[PDB]
């Protein structure tokens, strides 16, 4: 049950926090002609050569980090 | 739309519009309630009926404020008779306000956009190609 | 498709045209992709097809890898 | 509404309000409690019956604010006579204020959001293939 | 263009427009108009038709700006009266003004440039060397 | 050059222009003109004809600032009467002036220079040294 258990929680960290989730700040909000979850298909093409930039010089972008994934593998094993 | 009427209005104010004045206050009134429902993202469909106390005192309290100085004034005097007002906000609706009118607002506000690769995807390149080989269950 | 007892000694091409055919061709076509697929170009499941630099890259990065293997599977038998 | 009355208003500014200036008084005294209703989260069901001290407080402070000055003056003055008010706050209610109306929220007020990466999960694929081969107990 | 028309900013200002001024004030509208149009990025046909509540707002509210006055006057007194308004923005807009106009644009506002490096491509060298050695289907 | 007229910006003044006043007008009108197309990097070489009303408006607007004060005066009294304008801008334009005007300059502004480590290039070292041993063909 213990192994199970250790399983369980290094899936919930793969699977809910495992990648560097880009953030926005200081952009407006409610855009979209007040978007009331209609047309989800946004498809904001974001790719290599693709530069974000907006028209407010207060707008900051930040990152959040993820979980390491080293110390439940460790735990399993043991 | 109109999410208040003008009688309440005319209370809070103690004054009774006439004239010109009446349709003024009128059209502030519908003004500020076409901000506060682009602000807060509902619609209201039936504007005088739901229209919870919250967004009637922020529009009743914008609408004062913009008949009350429309230039948006800081000191004012004439003569020996002065008064200087507070700073006035972005607008209307004090961030206070906002901060109210933003609570219809679907979670906390921290609505996402769906980004892509610019990629269309076709998930079947490769299931196609098997060859029924069964009794076609 | 439906396995005739008879030969058709006279009519062969009638029951070959509206039997056979239809199903050989379908076949054909499956064992054409796939024979396509082993000799190189992998099945893309994902393509670009709006920007050029994109497909250039994609198309230059199919590497041919089942195919090795069919070759070395078959080379030593 | 109405978490504070009429009486106990009158006597903490020792006037007597009539004609409009009572139903101006009610209409504010209204907004203020629904303004404390939605910043606090509860609904006080009976309005003057519960309603604890600190709630009571709050309203009749700010009823009393936005009785003594709806503009939000900072310097007023009208000949010899002059006086000047502190900062107002932002809203209605001072963050001391805002702070005792938060009390009644639930834990300490960090509430927090189910987020989801976009799937619904289905915990059944591989548990309804197995073939009962006992008895049916 | 065009997106408000001139009677409902003559009951806004509770005045009336005539001769030159009549001319000014639609002008001012127009450029202000004009001026939204392009923060928004849209273009309304059809000026006076579906023209959203939010956009005849701002319209109105810069026009009322600029009509009071076109100088950007921070105090002015002429003798014993005196009168100073607030710090005017930069464009016809507030800040706050024009983050509901650039409500309108696709997405968040995040629009995004697809750079290259100076390449055209060619993702035929190699494919076309194939010789055909079946039955041509 | 001359993206604006002289009857427009009459009309916005709401005076008329004669003797070395139109004249001056005009020079200050084709200054603004001039400095509107090199600031956005477009020709317009039909003036009056396209002349998007953008523009219009921007050239109006810095006519006007012109007009109005050419030493750039901050406050200016005589006598009793008196007025303060706000800080003007820097050339002619306020920051939203510019941002508009740089509308038309391709992609995002964001304009790159090619440089280079001091070579010429000879991709041809190696290649001419083959001697044909085939048929020609």
């Amino acid at each position: 049950s213990k192994i199970d258990k250790t399983d369980y929680d290094r899936l919930l960290a793969q699977h809910y926090n495992s990648w560097k989730v880009k953030v926005a700040t200081g952009i407006d909000d409610l855009s979209e002609d007040a978007t009331p979850e209609e047309q989800q298909r946004a498809k904001l093409i974001l790719a290599q050569d693709d530069i974000l930039m907006h028209g407010n010089h207060e707008a900051k972008f930040y990152t959040l980090p993820e979980t390491s994934l080293d110390g439940f593998i460790a735990a399993h094993t043991q | 739309a109109g999410l208040a009427t003008i009688d309440e209005l005319q209370t809070l104010m103690s004054t009774v519009f006439e004239d010109d004045a009446l349709e003024q206050a009128q059209l502030v009134l519908d003004i500020v309630s076409s901000w506060a429902r682009v602000v807060s993202g509902q619609m209201w469909p039936d504007a005088p009926a739901n229209v919870p106390d919250d967004v009637r005192a922020v529009v009743l309290q914008a609408s004062r404020r913009e008949l009350k100085n429309p230039d948006r004034v800081i000191s004012r005097q004439m003569g020996p008779f002065n008064v200087q007002y507070s700073q006035p906000p972005d607008g209307f609706f004090y961030p206070a306000e906002l901060a109210i009118l933003k609570r219809f607002k679907r979670s906390g506000g921290l609505m996402t956009v769906s980004t892509s690769r610019g990629e269309e995807g076709r998930p079947w390149a490769g299931k196609t190609a098997y060859i029924r080989y069964g009794d076609g269950l | 498709i439906e396995l005739p007892d008879a030969i058709s000694d006279g009519e062969v091409r009638k029951l070959v045209e509206n039997e056979f055919w239809p199903e050989f061709v379908r076949r054909r076509e499956k064992l054409d992709r796939i024979a396509q697929w082993a000799r190189g170009e992998q099945p893309d499941y994902l393509i670009q097809n709006a920007n050029r630099e994109k497909r250039a890259l994609l198309k230059l990065a199919k590497t041919p890898w089942l195919g090795l293997v069919v070759t070395h599977f078959t080379q030593a038998l």
